[PDB]
């Protein structure tokens, strides 16, 4: 509370106050944006264990003020070598158990970002979080709601109740959470490096855990995982600004489409000052969502599907103009009016 | 999913989104490593069934070995004419990520709301499939009215719609916000 959050030198906006501070401290110790980013992320994996962490994957949009260039680091999970198109027959199937696990890419993401942009030692980035994980912290609001939301699946699950329950009932806001095993793991990662996860001393335990839960990840999946540098991120123009965002497999193209559609209306302060204008503004906004979502189903991993033209269409001004021209100010439309496409 | 934003003193920046997919992902946690595994396989399309969002089979997003499933994430960096970072923004929470990201940018860049209002401001969401417009419980109800009179059947989220972390440059410096919906706060110096 003793802060207006306007900073003259540096800022970290994260979804747990403590992780914002961990990243802020990394910057004060001389670390780069990326160093702070990684450190904050490791903390985020603890404080919001339900949201993200080294069991998952990520993307990073990085701007370098020295080179004045942007880049993206792709480190989203991949399907195991053994995965196939018909492997699930319900949503439930692709949502719980070992089979629903993709090959985590977090740590290789951090590594690759760090090799290219790091200025603090690798171990330095893990230090605060290991500290945090052993120390324990109070459950913040976000995670308490997650716990509440999922109390049935957590409480009936012993391996989850071990860290997430007190007296076999989910932790509540303010109660102390400690993540002992993740602290070990984080420490192993700090010492042994990224390698320990992918082809190293943690690697068999990961396979054993996923597979014992019905999954099909194998060591070879982990050994083969590589994060990817993308030298030229997606970009659009907004006024005299330029936004950088990731291409497929992410929603860069959708967001580019949404915004390119809406920039044509020349929105301003005026657009919300009377409910008449504010009404139409929000209607057009929802219409832009619907038009952009229609084209989304054409998207997939560009390594496996040629979405070159789809993406060029989605981030282009002609295409956007073409869809704005079809938005009715007086009405929304049937799904089919947007021309959803699956080929 | 979690988003965070960073601007370092030299003006370099990072927008980063990261996820295990569902709350607690697959619900598989290792009793040895404490690692909680993602259920990211759920973000693929199936040739057989329609997803919980009503999206029918979309072969562009079928499972293949080595393949990355389509994601709703969009971590973004807005960069000035001058080459100075203008904004760092992205969002997290279910499938509402792209619409929420758009909204915060609209809110700040076009409506002229300050960075904490861009983030705190009521949101709404339509992804075509499902075919419904969801509004936050405290949206301006004139927005609700104006949409229903255009034949949008709206519903009210029972929780909230996404979680946005953002940093905007002002002439005063870097203005930062974290979403109260999830309870974070920024830090900096
Ligand atoms: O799209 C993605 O990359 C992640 C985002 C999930 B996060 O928890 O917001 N999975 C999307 C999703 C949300 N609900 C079902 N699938
Ligand atoms: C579902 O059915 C398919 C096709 O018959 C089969 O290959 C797969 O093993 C099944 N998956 C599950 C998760 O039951
Ligand atoms: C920008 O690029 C330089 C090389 O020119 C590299 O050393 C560094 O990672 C980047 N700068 C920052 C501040 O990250
Ligand atoms: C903008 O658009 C595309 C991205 O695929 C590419 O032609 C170009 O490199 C991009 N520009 C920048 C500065 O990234
Ligand atoms: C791109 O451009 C036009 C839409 O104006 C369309 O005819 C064409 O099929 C599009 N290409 C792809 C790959 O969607
Ligand atoms: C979808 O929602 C819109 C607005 O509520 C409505 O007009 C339309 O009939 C609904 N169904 C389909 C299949 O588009
Ligand atoms: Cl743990």
């Amino acid at each position: 509370e003793p802060d207006n959050h306007v900073y003259t030198r540096a800022a970290v906006a994260a979804d747990a106050k403590q992780c914002s501070k961990i990243g802020r401290d990394a910057l004060r110790d001389g670390g780069s944006a990326v160093d702070a980013a990684i450190a904050a992320l490791l903390c985020v994996g603890l404080m919001n264990a339900h949201s993200m962490g080294i069991g998952g994957g990520l993307f990073l949009t990085i701007y370098n003020s020295t080179t004045r260039k942007a880049e993206v680091i792709n480190a989203r999970e991949v399907a195991p070598r053994l995965a196939f198109a018909t492997m699930f027959n319900s949503s439930e199937q692709s949502q719980k158990g070992g089979l629903s696990v993709a090959v985590p890419g977090e740590i290789r993401g951090y590594e690759l970002a760090h090799q290219r942009h790091g200025r603090l030692p690798w171990a330095r980035l893990f230090q605060p979080s290991i500290q945090l994980a052993r120390q324990g912290f109070p459950v913040g609001k976000g995670l308490a709601a997650a716990l509440e939301n999922k109390r049935t699946v957590i409480e009936q699950q012993p391996v989850l109740c071990e860290v997430f329950c007190r007296d076999r009932k989910v932790l509540r806001e303010g109660e102390r959470l400690t993540l002992p095993q993740l602290a070990d793991t984080y420490e192993t990662l700090a010492i042994e490096g990224a390698q320990a996860f992918y082809n190293g001393s943690l690697t068999a335990q990961i396979v054993k855990d996923i597979q014992a839960a019905g999954g099909i990840v194998t060591a070879e999946d982990l050994n083969n995982y590589r994060a990817e540098l993308i030298e030229h991120p997606l970009n659009i123009s907004l006024g005299d600004a330029v936004l950088y965002m990731p291409s497929a497999p992410l929603s860069g193209p959708v967001l580019a489409l949404i915004l390119n559609i809406l920039k044509g209306y020349n929105f301003s302060r005026e657009s919300v000052e009377s409910p008449e204008q504010k009404g139409l503004t929000y209607h057009r906004i929802v219409e832009a969502f619907r038009f952009a979502y229609a084209k989304r189903t054409l998207l997939g991993d560009p390594k496996f599907v040629d979405v070159t033209e789809v993406v060029r269409n989605m981030t282009s001004e002609f295409f956007a103009a073409q869809l704005r021209a079809q938005i009715s100010d007086d009405t929304t439309h049937p799904i089919s009016y947007y021309k959803p496409e699956f080929y | 999913t979690a988003h965070l934003s960073v601007v370092a003193e030299d003006g370099s920046a990072v927008s980063a989104t990261s996820t295990i997919n569902l709350y607690f992902g697959s619900k598989v946690r290792s009793p040895v490593s404490g690692i909680l595994f993602n259920n990211e396989m759920d973000d693929f399309s199936s040739p057989s069934i329609t997803n919980e969002f009503g999206v029918p089979p979309s072969p562009a997003n079928f499972i293949q070995p080595g393949k990355q499933p389509l994601s709703s994430m969009c971590p973004t960096i807005m960069v000035g004419q001058d080459g100075q970072v203008r904004m760092v923004v992205g969002a997290a929470g279910g499938t509402q990520i792209t619409t929420a990201t758009a909204l915060a940018i609209i809110y700040n860049l076009w409506f002229g709301y300050d960075v904490k209002r861009a983030v705190e401001e009521p949101r709404l969401h339509n992804q075509l499939l499902p075919n419904v417009t969801t509004v936050e419980r405290n949206i301006d109800q004139a927005v609700t009215a104006a949409l229903e009179t255009r034949h949008h059947h709206t519903q009210i989220a029972s929780t909230f719609i996404a979680v946005v972390q953002a940093i905007v440059r002002t002439a005063g410096g870097w203005a930062a916000a974290s979403d109260s919906r999830k309870g974070g706060e920024p830090a900096g110096y």
